[PDB]
């Protein structure tokens, strides 16, 4: 298996745990499936990559499924990058 | 495709309450919104309310709270709308749907026969064949969450479930063609159709989703110039 080419979406609300992460349910769009899910966290510039991916080797099995990704993102300002380029899901997150 | 199931039309005598009924297949509930939209006979579409199934969490529109009950059962992995002391007002399709940034997924509709600011621009419009339509959405607030612009479109054809076009503001959604695109940030929104197809003929309807209630505009009819 690969890396997922296409776009995603995300089903429901980002939930924070008790534990201090958080928790993002997607959706595949794309082709090729089942693929494996770009996921990674920026800083506030969008440039290096911060926090870190609690679930291991997230993968989007078909375009009607959900995939439950677990990850840290640091304290403060981050950006949740979901798939590849321009086309990539960027969800914008503050840590209390 | 066609992932959710939902229950068979209902005939009542007025103060009658019913329990319709939406099945889902090919993911689990639990990981996403269930919502329940209500449609008059050649009317827009109304947003009822949404359930969250892994916890039971519901938010309604302030219109349907006292008469719609949503619930769920993620064992079942079912979906459900409860209607009390029905009335000729209530007569509607009702459609249950999966989704947050948009319903990608909607049910084919039940009929209740009970036998006794979201501000979208223009209510109709006609264009000729290959020429561009323009179809705008202003919200009073602002749409964003993320970052992102949750504002989406929905193509319905007469007698037909309503169809996701365009999600999160910009996002062409799979199967629909190119000429479709959606542009805009902020509280102006717009929808266009380049060119323009005989087929493109039906309602179109703009939705927010970034807090509840994710209500959807009043519709724009496009018609093609005589």
């Amino acid at each position: 298996y690969t890396m997922c080419s296409g776009k995603f979406s995300i089903d429901k609300e980002m939930a924070e745990t008790q534990h201090g992460t958080t928790v993002v349910k997607v959706k595949y769009e794309g082709a090729g499936a089942p693929c494996k899910v770009p996921i990674e966290i920026r800083d506030v510039n969008k440039e290096k990559v911060v926090g870190r991916i609690i679930s291991s080797t997230p993968f989007a099995e078909n375009t009607n499924s959900v995939t439950n990704i677990e990850l840290e993102p640091p304290f403060g300002d981050s950006y949740i990058v979901i798939g590849v380029g321009d086309s990539a899901l960027t969800l914008h997150w503050f840590r209390k | 495709v066609k992932l959710l199931e939902q229950s068979g039309a209902e005939l009542v005598k007025p103060g009658a309450s019913v329990r319709l009924s939406c099945t889902a297949s090919g993911f689990n509930i639990k990981d996403t919104y269930m919502s329940w939209v209500k449609q008059r006979p050649e009317q827009g579409l109304e947003w009822i309310g949404r359930i969250d199934p892994a916890n039971g969490d519901t938010k309604y529109d302030p219109k349907f709270q006292g008469k719609a009950t949503i619930t769920a059962d993620t064992s079942s992995n079912t979906a459900y709308l409860h209607l009390s002391s029905l009335t000729s007002g209530d007569t509607a399709v009702y459609y249950c749907s999966r989704g947050w940034e948009g319903f990608a997924y909607w049910g084919q509709g039940t009929l209740v026969t009970v036998s006794a600011v979201m501000t979208q621009t223009p209510a109709s419009l006609a264009v000729s064949l290959g020429q561009r339509a323009t179809i705008s959405c202003r919200a009073s607030e602002n749409v964003d969450r993320y970052g992102n612009s949750f504002m989406h479109w929905y193509q319905q054809k007469a007698g037909q479930p309503p169809k996701l076009l365009i999600y999160r503001a910009s996002n062409l959604e799979s199967g629909i063609p190119a000429r479709f695109s959606g542009s805009g940030s902020r509280t102006d929104f717009t929808l266009t159709i380049n060119p323009v197809e005989a087929d493109d003929v039906a309602t179109y309807f703009c939705q927010r989703s970034n807090e509840v209630p994710w209500t959807f505009g009043g519709g724009t009819k496009l018609e093609i110039k005589r």
